């Protein structure tokens, strides 16, 4: 159950 | 998207989802980095 806020821009 | 990604979502306190909570200007700031799916949203 991460963060809503999950940041993943760029493999 | 496309990794593991890293949680940064702010808190008030540090989250179990975060055991490394960073608490600056105040509130909280999520520095982990897993993604067993993807994204919560």
């Amino acid at each position: 159950t991460a963060c809503s806020e999950c940041v993943c821009p760029l493999r | 998207e496309e990794y593991k990604c890293y949680c940064t979502d702010t808190y008030s306190d540090c989250p179990g989802f975060c055991k490394t909570c960073k608490a600056e200007f105040g509130k909280y700031i999520c520095l982990d980095l897993i993604s067993p799916n993807d994204c919560v949203k």
